[PDB]
DNA sequence: ATCAATATCCACCTGCAGATACTACCAAAAGTGTATTTGGAAACTGCTCCATCAAAAGGCATGTTCAGCTGATTCAGCTGAACATGCCTTTTGATGGAGCAGTTTCCAAATACACTTTTGGTAGTATCTGCAGGTGGATATTGAT
DNA sequence: ATCAATATCCACCTGCAGATACTACCAAAAGTGTATTTGGAAACTGCTCCATCAAAAGGCATGTTCAGCTGAATCAGCTGAACATGCCTTTTGATGGAGCAGTTTCCAAATACACTTTTGGTAGTATCTGCAGGTGGATATTGAT
């Protein structure tokens, strides 16, 4: 017996994929490659903030990923960010970023 | 007693092929594990949405691929469906 | 000393929620704004969370009527479940 | 006998707040706020220790983008001062 | 020769009701029916949502009265819920 | 045989409503109260949009009902611009609202 | 030979537009626009009358709530004439 | 058979005249000079994502007519749903 | 400028909260194989309505002129920032019991189906009417003086 | 104030496209009346984890002081509104056919059990470590001079 996860090259759980989309009631029938799919979409998308945030615990002088290298993550990448756009990740604070105007002279 | 499932440890092997020395606290699991129910639920709400309106029973790659089209911005887009096309090839040429 | 609940929400704590957000001077009235706001904000959302918490017949709200609530306001919320 | 002109500390408070994530309001009178406000809507009412957490999470993150708006409509104004008619104007934009 | 549905007769009944000399134009019209089937999608959602939330696979009228209570405004939602339990009461009647 | 929408008292159709229902993929199963109580819900919203529709034609002097008349209804009623407030109803206008300083002299 | 004061006309034309519901755009311009720019995306491309006006009504609404918007930053700035950094402040409240 | 006409620079062909009655029903009584070209810009970025997400719909269809649904759908995405044309 | 108060930094140390790792176990998925059902591509073509192309029709572009708005400059006052000196609230941990969640029962309400009736839509040919655009006539508003 | 140029009002008046009105027709919807299945309520119950409260923990309230911001007032330069003029593009209405949508065919792929296998979650234990929160000591920053 072999997954089909790992017959699609996957990590991600197309079986389960494919319970979650029937008991969703999205549609009558599902298709054999739409949890294939699907689940290599959201493998990718996983991959690409662990990814970032991987770095941004590298860039912080650390090794465990924690909520706030999620969002540095996701609010510095334009794509992510848009993905996110209204979207809250608890306990990720926000960017440094302080308005130009509130700078003293210099 | 109850089993409460979670993406906890498909995200986890992720993390180690990309980062195998880098590990992940409880809470960002959580949130991990938020963020891909939350994008399975657009995703799929939009391809259920999509075959509703061309007045069809079933949920293809082909509505999946088109809801991701319409969800996410322009790269990610991209290689989204180059990812969802590919292993969509794998697991048809694989017995 | 029998004080309201929204004063519990107070001048420095709210000054550092304007700090978060960048805020460098703030005008002695912001404090009641402030207060009036986030009143209509939990009004908003309580109300939501604790129908979903009548419709299950539960006397207890849960984190996740919380998210539910978030989430058709707009507001999603990833950390507390779902 | 020294002191931080005004200001001055106004920055390095933006600094250590934009830098870390704890929440920044007492947890108790938090929890004080909202059972009364529920209470208006249903009464008996317990909370999950979680359930209020997420309330305070959203919460803080609302009014933190609600002051980074606040505090353009400021700027805009030609000011540094936020106003209670900035946050007016910020919310009557945003559609609230 | 395909046939389009539409909530016309039954928004010019109720129109004939509330202002017995008063006519809709056919773009009024449209948009009316735009009206209706927004607002059925939009509960029918909610409901959809309401009951995966608590397990259920049925959405009865108690789904969609929470679902009208979340959706509408104050007021709105006060009279809907009446003029729905009373259509229900009286069709559990015809018993 | 009696449509089960006189059955109910109603206007709407809830033979309809209950199709709608079963086709829209909502959930397994409907239950029979569903569709009379939507069908009641709906009937009642699209009455109260015609009284004030209805009123604004008055108002104009008019006796047939434009988009106009309904987006002066539904803007003016705070209850309605609220359920209606990311919707644009085609050919409606926009209410008339010019802000005071705009105005001449003192 | 009779003059109007600056401002004079302009309050008569909003008095006037905001009275009536016709397109303000010309038609025909506004649907090469869209031709030119679904080209782009996609060759070959034909359109349904009703998809133009579609995509007219609701461009035209969305400007015209855009200026409200516009309008307000502009007065907040004590000001009566709409600049860009308006409609700028605007879309950054917004959410675009 | 033979052969459609180049299109270019039609978003001028929002003139002056037409963007200031848009601004007079949006209430709007003095304009500066230079909103003519941002608005210009900011009604091309909104097109371009309505007509995108509509080309979409209709590819998705096999079709080579962008219906009305099809761009009432995209509007309901965008959330700027609209009645009149299908709703 | 210099000088000193205070903030900020980096290196090193450590204790334990939070994470990894264990295993067992076991229910409920997920996989498999067989039997049955059906959705939707394909081929063909009826028929709508889209692109295209002349005959009618009112809005656009440009330059000229100056009213009045913006934005720069100045300045005084009042209003928030900073910080000392008290006040007292919140956080942390311990400990019963409310209620949520698990589980099993059984029936009222669900789906399934076949067959009979009703309805809502369309089409075709009908004649019906509100109001837009035109008219003219009395009044209102605007801006110069 | 007055006068007079021009918009504004409103009221009634004719033409017609858009609405209403009708009979004929039907497919598909909706109602009805069986046979069959089950989702979720009800009722009892074990166990979290929530409200409660007492012991330990530090943040917020107030008052004084004054730096520096906001807003007022003044002004000039210049941008944007109004309008006169000249030129032509958009609006609208009538045919030829591209493509969309309504048929029917049918098989590749879906669901439906039933049946065998496995894996992901939990619980009991034990096991481990990244890093927060001290440390000291060097250097930068700020602000007074
Ligand atoms: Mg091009």
């Amino acid at each position: 017996a072999k997954t089909r996860s790992s017959r699609a090259g996957l990590q991600f759980p197309v079986g389960r994929v494919h319970r979650l989309l029937r008991k969703g009631n999205y549609a009558e029938r599902v298709g054999a490659g739409a949890p294939v799919y699907l689940a290599a979409v959201l493998e990718y998308l996983t991959a690409e903030i662990l990814e970032l945030a991987g770095n941004a615990a590298r860039d912080n002088k650390k090794t465990r990923i924690i909520p706030r290298h999620l969002q540095l993550a996701v609010r510095n990448d334009e794509e992510l960010n848009k993905l996110l756009g209204r979207v809250t990740i608890a306990q990720g604070g926000v960017l440094p970023n302080i308005q130009s105007v509130l700078l003293p002279k210099k | 007693k109850t089993r409460k499932e979670s993406y906890a440890i498909y995200v986890y092997k992720v993390l180690k092929q990309v980062h195998p020395d880098t590990g992940i606290s409880s809470k960002a699991m959580s949130i991990m594990n938020s963020f891909v129910n939350d994008v399975f639920e657009r995703i799929a709400g939009e391809a259920s949405r999509l075959a509703h309106y061309n007045k069809r029973s079933t949920i293809t790659s082909r509505e999946i691929q088109t809801a991701v089209r319409l969800l996410l911005p322009g790269e990610l887009a991209k290689h989204a469906v180059s990812e969802g096309t590919k292993a969509v090839t794998k697991y048809t040429s694989a017995k | 000393v029998l004080r309201d609940n929204i004063q519990g929400i107070t001048k420095p704590a709210i000054r550092r929620l304007a700090r978060r957000g960048g805020v460098k001077r703030i005008s002695g009235l912001i404090y009641e704004e402030t207060r009036g706001v986030l009143k209509v904000f939990l009004e908003n959302v309580i109300r939501d969370a604790v129908t979903y918490t009548e419709h299950a017949k539960r006397k207890t709200v849960t984190a996740m009527d919380v998210v539910y609530a978030l989430k058709r306001q707009g507001r999603t919320l990833y950390g507390f479940g779902g | 006998p020294h002191r931080y002109r005004p200001g001055t500390v106004a920055l390095r408070e933006i600094r250590r707040y934009q830098k870390s994530t704890e929440l920044l309001i007492r947890k108790l009178p938090f929890q004080r706020l909202v059972r009364e406000i529920a209470q208006d809507f249903k009464t008996d009412l317990r909370f999950q220790s979680s359930a209020v957490m997420a309330l305070q999470e959203a919460s803080e993150a609302y009014l933190v983008a609600l002051f980074e708006d606040t505090n353009l409509c400021a700027i805009h104004a030609k000011r540094v001062t936020i106003m209670p008619k900035d946050i007016q104007l910020a919310r009557r934009i945003r559609g609230e």
